[PDB]
Formats: structure tokens, sequence, C-alpha cells
């Protein structure tokens, strides 16, 4: 009836990182965390836990230099929905790949890493 | 397996295609004409097989400045989208369509009210045309300029939605540049007036016409030299020449005075626009004014904007027009792609929901 992956989304603190693949959301294995193929786009959630108990949210949509458009717009449209999912409490952030904000890559300890190639476009 | 149908409809143009297509299949304009006053006459003609019979016709356009004025034809448009050009039931499809910005609510349910009761479909959705083509330049925060045939306008967007108390509309399109270059080129004795004239013009505008950087001094050096001057091959096989036309028609988009208004120019307008958002987001409206629509297709355009927005904006502001190759379909591609998503099939509005609701359902569904 829903999306299993917002039905994950935000529920605990710490970091997630999906991908988009053929006009869908896709988890990103934890132990691929850090690394982004270039022809991709990927969607990230920073949850936060505050004094009051409440969580705070901070999406990132991370675009590569040779992302196709299906999958930079499917990021953005996803980004918007699971900004919605989430009572609209989540700050949103367009990362393009070489202008990464400081926040983004302070997320990844040892470091961002990219790679070439990527999944198919879904046109 | 089954793919939903994508409708973005115009003052002009109409663009229809397959959901997951890259493109859409079919464009053809938005016109509809009937006989004036014996066979199979046959009853009502629409776009292209319109134009190819004006001598019997009275043409009209369902669209006036991105908003339906005509049902009646509005609904032929439609039954030609379906069954003559895009080759689909649409009771087998579903059906995302797309609006102006301030649309009436009576037009959002009649168009919904249509599409369940005439079209039988078994699924719709309405999105605003701007926030597409945000969201296919890859962007939840901008401003759009959409420019086309019509209407122009200049829609902030944050987050995903569009800011009403923002937006700016204009009359102030294509078409009204169309008409002033057929206007100015009497400066050369050429009359163009017909209608059957008024295309050719129009390809014209579209293939030499170009912005100039700074106009006063444009004007210049143009005058002094000839390179300014292109040829163009008429149909009939006569070449006729255009010069300084070329810059002096789509300046209107920056100085409306010339076509007898008073209204205020694109850059002005996008500069206002922005102004009316809270402060606290100017900063990603300024570096992120994306353009679409044909009229938005003039070389050089993102150069003056760039420019002249800089002029009025605060020095620091950094300031990024973006232009994309595609933005003439950039709002059907944005439709092509949400209605792509696996999270997008539960937002559709279904059969089942418009028989027990009605059409006013179509403000609770849709944003
Ligand atoms: N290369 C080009 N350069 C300049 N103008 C162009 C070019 N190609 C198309 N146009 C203009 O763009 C307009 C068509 O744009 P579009 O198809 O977006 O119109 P529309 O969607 O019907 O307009 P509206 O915004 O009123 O719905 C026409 O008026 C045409 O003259
Ligand atoms: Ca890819
Ligand atoms: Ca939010
Ligand atoms: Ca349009």
């Amino acid at each position: 009836v829903e999306h299993p992956e917002f039905l994950k989304a935000g529920k605990e603190p710490g970091l997630q990182i999906w991908r988009v693949e053929k006009f869908d959301l896709v988890p990103v294995p934890p132990n691929l965390y850090g690394d982004f193929f270039t022809g991709d786009a990927y969607v990230i959630l920073k949850t936060v836990q505050l004094r009051n108990g409440n969580l705070q949210y901070d999406l990132h949509y991370w675009l590569g230099n040779e992302c196709s458009q299906d999958e930079s717009g499917a990021a953005a449209i996803f980004t918007v929905q699971l900004d919605d999912y989430l009572n609209g409490r989540a700050v949103q952030h367009r990362e393009v790949q070489g202008f990464e904000s400081s926040t983004f890559s302070g997320y990844f300890k040892s470091g961002l890493k990219y790679k070439k190639g990527g999944v198919a476009s879904g046109f | 397996e089954v793919q939903a149908l994508v409708i973005d409809n115009g003052s002009g143009n109409v663009k229809a295609g397959v959901a997951g297509d890259d493109a859409p299949r079919s464009v053809f304009p938005s016109i509809v004409g009937r006989p004036r006053h014996g066979m199979g006459q046959k009853d009502s003609y629409v776009g292209d097989e319109a134009q190819s019979k004006r001598g019997i016709l009275t043409l009209k356009y369902p669209i006036e400045h991105g908003i339906v004025t005509n049902w009646d034809d509005m609904e032929k448009i439609w039954h030609h989208t379906f069954y003559n050009e895009l080759r689909a039931a649409p009771e087998e499809h579903p059906v995302l369509l797309t609006e102006a910005p301030l649309n009436p609510k009576g037009n959002r349910e009649r168009m919904t009210q249509i599409m369940f009761e005439s079209f039988n479909v078994p699924a719709m959705y309405v999105a605003i045309q701007a926030v597409l083509s945000l969201y296919s330049s890859g962007r939840t925060t901008g401003i759009v300029l959409d420019s086309g045939d019509g209407v122009s306008h200049t829609v902030p967007i944050y987050e995903g939605y569009a800011l009403p108390h923002a937006i700016m509309r204009l009359d102030l399109a294509g078409r009204d540049l169309t008409e002033y270059l057929m206007k100015i080129l009497h400066e050369r004795g050429y009359g163009f007036s017909t209608s059957a004239e008024k295309e050719i013009v129009r390809d014209i505008k579209e293939k030499l016409c170009y912005i100039a950087l700074n106009f006063d001094e444009e004007m210049k050096t143009s005058e002094q030299s000839s390179d300014i001057e292109k040829s163009y091959e008429l149909p009939d096989g006569n070449i006729i020449t255009v010069g300084n036309e070329r810059f002096r028609c789509p300046e209107a988009l920056f100085q409306p005075s010339f076509l007898g208004k008073e209204a205020a120019g694109i850059h002005t307008t996008t500069f206002n626009s922005i102004k009316k958002c809270d402060v606290d987001i100017r900063k990603d409206l300024y570096g992120n004014i994306v353009l679409s629509g044909g009229t938005t297709m003039y070389e050089g355009i993102g150069e003056r904007l760039t420019r002249d927005i800089t002029t009025l904006a605060p020095s620091t502001m950094k300031i990024k027009v973006v232009a994309p190759p595609e933005r003439k379909y950039s709002v059907w591609i944005g439709g092509s792609i949400l209605s792509s998503l696996s999270t997008f099939q539960q937002m559709w509005i279904t059969k089942e929901e418009y028989d027990e609701s009605g059409p006013s359902i179509v403000h609770r569904k849709c944003f």
C-alpha cells in the first residue's frame, strides 16, 4: 500500500542512503556508503535526535556529473515526497558533484568517494 | 507493462506521449476548426488538418493565455490526442495532465469531470507546468520563467511546492512576438498578413532571431556592417533578407513598449517575483532561475538575464540562469518522469474516488 523504504525512513537516528534505479528508490548497501556512482543519482537522509525526543531531518539529493535526466528528476521528486511523508519537517539540499556542502561531505568520516559508471537510465 | 499517458496542453501547441519516454511522440497545434456555415464535412477538424483547410473553417484556440475558454473544443483536442495521435484508448491508461499557474478551481474540476465522464479514464492527475520543469532540471527549489506562445509566467518554488502570492502573470508571449515581427518587416516592404503568412513568419523568428546582450550598443554596431543580415527562403522559392529585426523582435520581452504595452519586462518581472518571497530563500531563487517554453529558446537569452538581474539584485548575490537545451519539452519530460515513479502509483485519482466524491476531489488529491 505504501513504499517499504518510506516506512523505514527517519525512524532511528543515523544516516540512510538510497539510489535511484529505473524510476524507483532503492537502498544502497551499508558497506558501500560513501561511494557514489558519477552516472547515478542518490538520496540521503540524515536523522538526528533532539532533547525533546523528536527527530531532526536533512534531505540531500546528490547528482552525479554523468547522471541522466530521469535519475536527476526522480531524486528531486523523491526528496519532496519523502519530505511530505515526514510531515514536511525536513530541510532539502541540492548537492552537485564537485560542489557538495560541508555538511553533506561531513557525514562521511573516511571521505567522499567517486566511482565511474552507474545503473542504466529508465528512458 | 501498462504505462500512463502524459499530456501537456498549451495555448499554441499540444505535447503528448507515454510515460517512460524521454520525449513526447506527438506535437501538434492547439487549433479547432468547424465549417463557417456537403459530404463528409466532416464536422470538426484539429491540428495540422485544420490549418490545411482554413478556407472552409473558422479556426479557434480552446486555450487562451494558458487557460481553457472553450470546453467543447478542448474535449475535441483530447479526443484527437488519444485516438488520432497517440492511438491509445483513454479507458486503458492513467492520464497525467498539466495546468497553468493560478488556474481557477472551476477549470480543475471541469477538466476532471471530462476525463472521468467523457473519456472514462481509470486514473487521473493534474500538475502545475512550471513545477514539472523544475523537476526535470533536477531541482526542488528555484524560480521558473515559463514563456510560450500565449502567456509568460514567473513562479518561485520551494521544497517542491510553488508560492502563489509571488507568482506573476504576463500576457506577452511568442505569438505577440510573431505579430510584432510581421509588423516591423514592413520596413522592407514585405507584406505578411494572412494566417498562412503568419506561420512562415513564425519560422523566420525561430530560425534567425537572437537576444542582444546590449540592445542600444548592438543596434549601433549592426548598422555599420552587414553580417547582421541573413537570408531566408520562402516556401514558394523566393529569397528575402532579415537584419536587425532578429533582436528587435525578441527585445519586446524586455521592453513591452515596442508592442504598445505598459507591462514590465521579464527581467523586472522575475526580480519582483523573487522579492515577494521570504528572505531566507531568496539566495536559492537567484541561484536557480530556470527557463522553460519555446519563447525562452532565443540565442543568448541567459546572458542577457544573468547580467540584467545582477544589476537589480544585491552585489553579493550569486546569479545563475539555467537554459536546458530540451526546455521546449521540459514540462512534458517532468510529467513523464513523475508518472513513472513507483511512489506515484498511489497518488492517482481513481475512478472509484470520482464516483464517490465528484470533480471536487482534485483540490485535495492534487497538492
Ligand atoms: N528556437 C526558437 N526560438 C524562439 N522561439 C521559439 C523557438 N521554438 C519555438 N519558439 C516559440 O515558442 C512558442 C511555443 O512554445 P510552447 O510550445 O511552450 O507554447 P505553449 O506551451 O502553447 O505556450 P503556453 O505557455 O501559452 O501554453 C511559439 O510561440 C514559438 O514561436
Ligand atoms: Ca545512471
Ligand atoms: Ca520540509
Ligand atoms: Ca506552455
